[PDB]
């Protein structure tokens, strides 16, 4: 199960 | 970070002569991932090289596996050749039955 | 044993030559189950193991969106890196990203993984708790601070300790026939001469899964280390690997040296004498 998306880039 | 790649040409299975088998040339530990690897029959490229997906280690180099199904005889020589922004000319690597 | 589902995706930018490239990989220890290539027609995540085809359209469907909305978000990283460091727009740059768990042989969280690699480097890592993050350079300390405020720790920790092993504890069922097996290596050592004074005696390990063995040399018991070539594990193809550990040995004194071999597939270690 791939992780959920996340934003909050670099 | 510029890593070398290392390099390792062997069959699948032990050598037997008449009996398909599978050449594969591993190549490991480089950075970046853009890589040329061929494999070499009497010095001819082999042509429907297939390699696995592009992967890589804990210290962040990849690593890669190319492969063709073959039949080794006694006679024909087989070898891996491979092109690294780290390499000063194309490095080839003999098969040899006995590593 | 223990167990270990681990995702790595590569990011290469290619200025003039359009988006970065996107490749990512699943593994179950060390058998591969899916990939993504963006660079693909597919535009799919695709099975590489035989025990995941059996998912349905929903698995598919969702670990699609997840796998190609991380696909944009290293995109993004990629060009943030560019200004942190103000590089060159000509310059080609890589962005690696590692994430998973660990179970034990009850299935339970033992360790959780978060972490990515700039070029080759550290970049910035979760760290074992789960709750503070490592932040290579002043770069990564940009990031590390606006994560910390966005509660980003909270939100993958829930992820390693929750979905992470729920997805590795199916799996592991599913495959079971595949990936809770071992298979033993098949061990046996080749003699080579160099000239008339010494010899090679090698030791080979081969077929056995999972990758990880350890091949020693012991010359009448010491620890022959720092004479002892060492290759990298292998695969083989088939989904076994190989290896093997070489000494130098001289003309007469090959029944000194025993070759040593650690597998889980070995109830206990072997003593090989040539």
């Amino acid at each position: 199960l791939y992780a959920s998306p996340q934003l909050e880039g670099f | 970070i510029q890593r070398t790649p290392k390099i390792q040409v062997y069959s699948r299975h032990p050598a037997e002569n008449g009996k398909s088998n599978f050449l594969n040339c591993y190549v490991s530990g480089f950075h970046p991932s853009d890589i040329e690897v061929d494999l070499l029959k009497n010095g001819e490229r082999i042509e429907k090289v297939e390699h696995s997906d592009l992967s890589f280690s804990k210290d962040w180099s990849f690593y890669l596996l190319y492969y063709t199904e073959f039949t080794p005889t006694e006679k024909d020589e087989y070898a891996c050749r491979v092109n690294h922004v780290t390499l000063s000319q194309p490095k080839i690597v003999k098969w040899d039955r006995d590593m | 044993g223990s167990h270990s589902m681990r995702y790595f995706s590569t990011s290469v930018s290619r200025p003039g030559r359009g988006e970065p490239r996107f490749i990512a990989v699943g593994y179950v220890d060390d058998t591969q189950f899916v990939r993504f290539d963006s660079d693909a027609a597919s535009q799919r995540m695709e099975p590489r193991a035989p025990w995941i085809e059996q998912e349905g359209p929903e698995y598919w469907d969702e670990e699609t969106g997840k796998v190609k909305a991380h696909s944009q978000t290293d995109r993004e990283n990629l060009r943030i890196a560019l200004r942190y460091y103000n590089q060159s727009e000509a310059g080609s740059h890589t962005l690696q990203m590692m994430f998973g768990c660990d179970v034990g042989s009850d299935g339970r969280f033992l360790r959780g993984y978060h972490q990515y690699a700039y070029d080759g480097k550290d970049y910035i890592a979760l760290k074992e708790d789960l709750r503070s993050w490592t932040a290579a350079d002043m770069a990564a300390q940009i990031t590390k601070r606006k994560w910390e405020a966005a509660h980003v720790a909270e939100q993958q920790r829930a992820y390693l300790e929750g979905t992470c092993v729920d997805g590795l504890r199916r799996y592991l069922e599913n495959g079971k026939e595949t990936l809770q097996r071992t298979d033993p290596p098949k061990t046996h050592m080749t003699h080579h001469p160099i000239s008339d004074h010494e010899a090679t005696l090698r030791c080979w390990a081969l077929g056995f899964y999972p990758a990880e063995i350890t091949l020693t040399w012991q010359r009448d018991g010491e620890d022959q280390t720092q004479d002892t070539e060492l290759v990298e594990t292998r695969p083989a193809g088939d989904g076994t690997f190989q290896k093997w550990a070489a000494v130098v040995v001289p003309s007469g004194e090959e029944q000194r040296y025993t070759c040593h071999v650690q597998h889980e597939g070995l109830p206990k270690p072997l003593t090989l004498r040539w």
